Formats: C-alpha cells, structure tokens, sequence
C-alpha cells in the first residue's frame, strides 16, 4: 500500500468452484407399536395407557418427511416450464456437454451428476422393494431387512433421482438459453457470448473485454469445467456434506435398533421371554420398564431427527436462495457464489443435496503503476466517470476498475467537477476533447 | 458345525441353523409396512385408494386370499385397480399414463387425484411443468 | 463442573490466532478494498477505495475528494464515539453475555 | 408528500454503529462415567444395560464442539494470507489506531 | 434421573448449537458481503447506505 500506487489486474482467469449442500434427507415413518412391543397384545394394552404419546411421534415424523418434500421442491422446482436444450450445442466455443445431460446414458444424466451419484452411497435405498430379496439374500440380512423387522421404514422421495434430474437440466438450459431471463418472466433466449458479455458488464468489467477474449475464455471455462470433474473423481471426499447426512441417518437407525437389545434395567431385552417366564401380574413391571426404555429411546430419535431437520431445512433454504440467486440471475453479494466475482453457477443434482458449480471471474497477474484521485487541467478537476487515473509512468491513462484497458483521458471518459485545490493528490495532466480539435 | 444361531450388524436374527436337519434357514421380517389411505375431500366423493407402502404387493395380494392382513377391512381389488409403484402398490386406483400436476403426493413420482372416467381415484407421474423448448 | 467430569474443551483458534485473523481481515480491507476477497489482493490507496465506495452507494467521487478532510475527522469521530459507547454501556455485548 | 416536492440533502454524516454476533460457545466434554455413577463399577455395569445411549452422547458433545470450530473457522479464516498493515498509517487522513 | 437430566442438557445444548450455527453463518455471510466487499443489501450491514 502507498499514497499514489494502485494495482490493476493485466489478466484474469475463470475459476469454478464447486458447493456441495444438502437439502433432505431419507425420510423416516416408525411406527409406535410395532418398535415399542412386538407383537404382544397385552403389551400394546400396557402402551395405552401412555395415552397419546406417541401420536406425538408419529405425527412428528410425518411433518418431518413432508418437510423434506417441500424443501426438495422449493429447492429445484424453482422454474415451473420445462426448458430442453437446443438440439446443436455450439454455445460461442463453450463446452457444455459436461454438464448437460448425456442422452446415451439410461438414466438421462450428465457425467458430473454421474459421478456425484457413484461417488454417494446410500445405506437404505427405500424405492427398491426390497422386500423379496430380503429372504433371497445369501449372505448375512443388510440394516434394511433387520430395520424391516422393528417399526423402521423409509418411504422414498417424492421426487424421483431421474425427476430432480430432469429438474436440474430444465434449470440448465433455461440459463444457459436465456441467461437470467427465465428466472423473472418468460424465457427470452439470447447467445451465450451475449449473456456471457452481459455477466461481465454486471461484475464492473466492459462488454469488449469478452468478445475481444472470446476464445481464452472459453478455453479456461472448458479447463476448469474437466478440472473440477477431474477434481471430484479423484478426491478422497469432496461430498462431505452429503455423506454426513447419510451416515448420520443410516446410524441413527442403527442405534434406534439396537435399544431394543438393551435390557433397560429388566430382567430381559426379549418380550416373548419375559411374558412366558413371568406371568403378566408380576411381570407388568418388566413390560412397564422396556416400555419405558425403548419410548425414551424413540423420543430420543425423533428430537435428533427434528434437530437435523430443522438443520437440513436451513440448509436446504439457504440452497434454495443460492438457486434463485446464483443460477437465476448474478448475485453481486461477495462469497455467495463461489471464491471471486461470480459469473454463474450450474445446478448438479446429487443424492440427497444440490450440487452448484459456481463460475467466479478471477482476476490474475497484475502490475501496480501509479493513480491520482483527479487530473486537472485548466484550473479544473477531473474525476473519471468510470475506473481510476491509471499511469503508464511517464503518460496518465483512464482503465478499467477490474482490467487493464488504458484509455486516453477525453472529456466524454471523465467528468469536471472542482477547482482543482481541493482535491489531495490531484496531478498535472492534460485531457482532450473531441470539439476542440474540429 | 458349532454354529447354531445366526446374527448380523444390529443384534438381530437373521439365519438359524435347523437343529432336526443339521440344514440353515434365514430369518426376514413378515409383512411389515405401512398402510396410507389415499382420499379426496370427503364433501366430494366416498371413494378412498389404500397404499401399503413399501411391498412387492403381489404378496399382499396373497395375503388378502388367505385372509391374514392386519386391517380388518378390505379394499376392492378388481386388477385394475393395481399399481406397483416404488412406495408400495396402490390400491383401488387405477393408473393413467397422462401425466397432470400433483394433487394428492404418494412418493417416487407418482401423485394421485380425483378425475372424471363417473368419478374414480386415477394415479399418474406428477407433471412438472409444460415443456417449452427455448429457440 | 471439572471434578463432576463435565469439562469444557478450549477451542482450536486461540484468541491470539483470532485477533491475528481479524487483523488481517483489517488490513486487506484498508489496503485492497474488496480485491483482496475475491482473487489477488489489489494495492488502492485509501482515499480511492473510499471513492469506490461511494461510487457503489451512488455518489460520486467528488463529494468525496472536496471534502476528505471532513469525512477523515467524521470517521474519526465516529470511532472514538463507538469506543466511549462501548466504555459506558454496561449491557452492549449482551448476546454474547447471554 | 407534495406532487413536486422532493427532498435532497445538502450534506451527509458518517455513522459507524457496532453489530455484536456470537460465532461459537463453549465445547463441553461431558462424560457418563463420572456424572452417573462417580467410580461405581457396578453402576457402571446397570448403566451398561441402557444400551447405546452414552455413546450417542458423546457423539452429540463432540459433533457440538466441532461444530463450533468450524463456525470460528468459517467465521473468521475467510482469507488464505495473513495481510500486515504498512508501517506508517496515513490512509489519506483516516485513523485506524483504534 | 440423571439420564433423564443429561439427555435433556444434550437436546437443549443441541438446540442451542443450532441457533449458535445459525447466528455463525450469519456472521460468515456478514464478514464476506460487507468486509470482504459492499453490501448493497440495506439495512443488512449497519443503518444507512
Ligand atoms: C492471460 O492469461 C492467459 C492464461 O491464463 C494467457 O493465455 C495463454 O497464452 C499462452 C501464450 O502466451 C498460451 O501458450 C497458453 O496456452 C494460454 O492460452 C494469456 O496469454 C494471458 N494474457 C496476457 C495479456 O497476459
Ligand atoms: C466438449 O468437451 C467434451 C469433453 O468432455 C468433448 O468430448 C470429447 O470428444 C473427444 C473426441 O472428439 C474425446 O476424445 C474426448 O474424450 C471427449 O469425449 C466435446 O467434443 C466438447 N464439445 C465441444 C463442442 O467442444
Ligand atoms: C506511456 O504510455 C504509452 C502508451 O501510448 C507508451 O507509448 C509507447 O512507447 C513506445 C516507446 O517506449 C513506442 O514505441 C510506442 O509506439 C508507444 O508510443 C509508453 O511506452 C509509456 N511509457 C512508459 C514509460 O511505459
Ligand atoms: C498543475 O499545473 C498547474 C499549471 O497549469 C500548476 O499551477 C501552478 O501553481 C503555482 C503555485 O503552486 C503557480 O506559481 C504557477 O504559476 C501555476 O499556476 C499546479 O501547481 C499543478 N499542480 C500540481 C499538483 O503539480
Ligand atoms: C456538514 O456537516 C458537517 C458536520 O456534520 C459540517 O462540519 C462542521 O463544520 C463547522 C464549520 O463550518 C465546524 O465548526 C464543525 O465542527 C463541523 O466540522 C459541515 O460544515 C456541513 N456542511 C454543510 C455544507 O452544511
Ligand atoms: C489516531 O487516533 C488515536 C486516538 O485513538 C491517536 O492517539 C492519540 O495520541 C495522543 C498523543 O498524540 C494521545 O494524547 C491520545 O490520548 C490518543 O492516544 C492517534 O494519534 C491518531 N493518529 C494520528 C496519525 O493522528
């Protein structure tokens, strides 16, 4: 930092980041009496007399998965029209076949949404009917058929992995078509080097700078697309968020059955026992213990799974916003949408969460020269209407706030307005006109 | 040889070794699930659509023959009225394949409603939009 | 608490290495203005990013350069406020206190 | 409210005002050993009957903890370089002393 | 009874992290949008421009 140095940056680069964030989870239904007593009509009766307490559970679980729903629909359903892509794909030399979706492949996903979908795995899939190769299994019973056994179902998305799918490519389409058009009335289309030209006319860098940079900006956009790609395909664990999620659903299960090996301070863990070794006069007391100790147990797992979905609801809203902001417009707010001047961000669909490739204009090698706050002229000050008083060294130029682009210093580029001693730092300079000389 | 029981990751039963046969048997829960019942308003029809979800509902078919259900009521099932989707089957609505806007959600795209044929419970994938390529 | 087993464990940023980061912050956004947050940290002289600054609120530059003198001595009159406020107030860091 | 009057002001001030945010609390360690039953052994073994539940505790604590590091983290380390100050402070007028 | 006391310390200290969660991305958001650049959301960083 100095009095009269400023650096502008010569160069930039395109970088795209990538956001991982969820936005649901598997959405749960357990059932009171089928986990609480198995099978056992005098305990159920003993249940009862708890009055409607789990009603309270069940009732919970259900605004909990229909939580989930609305949060999967506020999230990608944001535009109401399908929007496909044009047959041809010659977006001014911008690949985006990436991204796109691949209609080679059956499920009708891009290779990024591909390899999301590889790179999660999913410990209760639910919409398999898993049913009938449970007993076909061969090998030791997975967590489903044993969560199958004690009150414990996943009921599947409302919205289907190909339908989010769907969603995320009509989203795709619209902005790369119509820009941010089709986030605030109809689609109204417009070349991708005309958008591309507007985005950077919104981050305070002029429209000339990409057509004169067409090429070189495509390529980069093209690099750091395969980079990233790359990027995911090879890291130890970039989905993070997702996977926490999973697992942490996944183990919450777990631990919701294994309280019912838990004796809870009884003489046993097992009902059929207890109610076959005791008679039900004297052994009330054992049944009113497990009864005890497994609806804590479900009270526990039901306020974990609230906290985690009032925590996937936040995150699913502060998704929904990064939608509606980042893909559906430029958001000028800093650090929103990825590292740096934010471009655009592409949707990705991905298990259970939302996957956003926030493209940041960055910029790159720069020399610092010299500024003046104003340049007077003829007993005037002259303040530039936009970017600063850069300096060659020995010839003052007007630039770019965000791109070195000297310019000489006319009356049209800069503004009078002073009495050139009023402004501290104001510098000897002469500034011309195109009236004068005619 | 030693190994007569058979457990898995949670503590549960999974196989047991047969103790007359010396042969092994796997342990899987019966039926379990959960039972949904799909209705419009009840100001406008009586009809209801009975989802038993996640089942390969072929077996509650046969359940319903041999008369061992849980529910002691029982829905009409004429084979029309049958629809393996991923969240069970429903039952006592039939499946179009227009696709319309959701009205009343099941789960895995598919959303059921209230249609004229002379009104029945129809099951369709949920429409997400009006497709509108952009030039 | 200790002796009851319920411990508290110290947080990973110590208070020296937070100070350390919010001076940083300081610095890059008193020498570079926003540059420093999006890529490369961006050399501008004060007066200039201020002028930037109301460029973006939407006043020109001038009103800034004619009267540097007098936005200096505002700001500097607005801390010292902000610290004598701070001294007085019994309750103002009451979130935190809560 | 006039049909032609519009009010412009003819001067401005510079206001700071201090906004106080909590980014983190502290990270409990609680254990079940000592809360519950204080060198019991057989306390111990009837509190093993309650199943999985201690464990859950401690994942709940240390999933909480580390959680607050990473909220000082996100809050704080927003830049990858620590920036320093020039020696001398003149930023065009401005102080930034306190 | 102290299992009853510790879980119910354990869904209040949960609560609690998830409001001091959401006040700490608050802060975050606040840091990158009015430090790290202007924020021309108003009223969002301090009152006036
Ligand atoms: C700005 O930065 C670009 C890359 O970030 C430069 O493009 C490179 O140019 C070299 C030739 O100089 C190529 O070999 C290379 O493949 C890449 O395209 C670009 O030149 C640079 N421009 C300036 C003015 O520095
Ligand atoms: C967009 O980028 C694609 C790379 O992901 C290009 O596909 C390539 O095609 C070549 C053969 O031409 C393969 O060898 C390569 O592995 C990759 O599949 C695609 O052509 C490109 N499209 C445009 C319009 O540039
Ligand atoms: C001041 O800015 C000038 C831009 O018009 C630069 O002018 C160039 O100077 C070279 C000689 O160094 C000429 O050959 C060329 O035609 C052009 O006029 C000039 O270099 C620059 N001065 C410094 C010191 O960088
Ligand atoms: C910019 O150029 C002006 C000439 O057009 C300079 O004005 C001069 O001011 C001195 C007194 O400082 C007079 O003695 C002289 O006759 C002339 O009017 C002005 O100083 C200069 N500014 C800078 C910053 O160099
Ligand atoms: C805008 O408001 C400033 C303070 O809010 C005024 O500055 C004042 O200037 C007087 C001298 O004129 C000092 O005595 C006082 O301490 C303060 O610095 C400034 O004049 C005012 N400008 C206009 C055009 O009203
Ligand atoms: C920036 O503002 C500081 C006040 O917080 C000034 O420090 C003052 O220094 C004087 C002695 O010069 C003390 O008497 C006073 O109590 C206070 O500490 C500091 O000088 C000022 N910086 C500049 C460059 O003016």
């Amino acid at each position: 930092y100095s009095n009269n140095s400023i650096a502008i940056p010569t160069n930039f680069t395109i970088s795209v980041t990538t956001e991982i964030l969820p936005v649901s989870m598997t959405k749960t239904s357990v059932d009171c009496t089928m986990y609480i007593c198995g099978d056992s009509t005098e305990c159920s009766n003993l249940l009862l007399q708890y009055g409607s307490f789990c009603t309270q559970l069940k009732r919970a679980l259900t605004g909990i998965a229909v939580e989930q729903d609305k949060n999967t629909q506020e999230v990608f359903a944001q535009v109401k029209q399908i929007y496909k892509t044009p047959p041809i794909k010659y977006f001014g030399g911008f690949n985006f076949s990436q991204i796109l979706p691949d209609p080679s492949k059956p499920s009708k996903r891009s290779p990024i949404e591909d390899l999301l979908f590889n790179k999660v795995t999913l410990a209760d899939a639910g919409f398999i009917k898993q049913y009938g190769d449970c007993l076909g299994d061969i090998a030791a019973r997975d967590l489903i058929c044993a969560q199958k056994f004690n009150g414990l179902t996943v009921l599947p998305p409302l919205l289907t992995d190909e339908m989010i799918a769907q969603y995320t490519s009509a989203l795709l389409a619209g902005t790369i078509t119509s820009g941010w058009t089709f986030g605030a009335g109809p689609a109204l289309q417009i070349p991708f080097p005309m958008q591309m030209a507007y985005r950077f006319n919104g981050i305070g860098v002029t429209q000339n700078v990409l057509y004169e940079n067409q090429k070189l900006i495509a390529n980069q956009f093209n690099s750091a697309i395969g980079k990233i790609q790359d990027s995911l395909f090879s890291t130890p664990s970039a989905l993070g968020k997702l996977q926490d999620v999973v697992n942490h659903n996944a183990q919450a299960l777990n631990t919701l059955v294994k309280q019912l090996s838990s004796k809870f301070g009884a003489i046993s863990s097992v009902l059929n026992d207890i109610l076959s070794r005791l008679d039900p006069p004297e052994a009330e007391v054992q049944i009113d213990r497990l009864i005890t100790g497994r609806l804590q147990s479900l009270q526990t797992y039901v306020t974990q799974q609230l906290i985690r979905a009032a925590e996937i609801r936040a995150s699913a809203n502060l998704a929904a916003t990064k939608m509606s902001e980042c893909v559906l417009g430029q958001s000028k707010r800093v650090d929103f949408c990825g590292k740096g001047y934010h471009l655009m961000s592409f949707p990705q669909s991905a298990p259970h969460g939302v996957v956003f490739l926030h493209v940041t204009y960055v910029p790159a090698q720069e020399k610092n020269f010299t500024t003046a706050p104003a340049i007077c002229h003829d007993g005037k000050a002259h303040f530039p209407r936009e970017g600063v008083f850069v300096s060659n060294g020995t010839h003052w130029f007007v630039t770019q706030r965000n791109f070195y682009e000297p310019q000489i210093i006319t009356t049209d580029n800069t503004f009078v307005s002073g009495n050139c001693d009023v402004v501290i730092g104001i510098v000897n300079n002469t500034v011309y006109d195109p009236l004068q000389l005619e | 040889p030693f190994q007569q029981f058979g457990r898995d990751i949670v503590d549960t039963t999974d196989a047991v070794r047969d103790p007359q046969t010396l042969e092994i048997l796997d342990i899987t829960p019966c039926s379990f699930g959960g039972v949904s019942v799909i209705t419009p308003g009840t100001n406008t029809s009586n009809q209801v659509a009975v989802l038993y979800q996640g089942v390969n509902c072929t077996e509650v078919s046969v359940a319903i023959h041999a008369d061992q259900l849980t529910p002691t009521w029982r829905v009409y099932s004429t084979g029309s009225n049958v629809f393996q989707t991923r969240a069970g089957c429903l039952i006592g609505a039939e499946y179009v394949n227009n696709s319309y806007e959701c009205d009343i959600p099941i789960g895995a795209g598919i959303c059921a409603s209230y249609q004229t044929q002379s009104q029945s419970i129809i099951a369709y994938t949920m429409s997400l939009g009006a497709e509108n390529s952009v030039a």
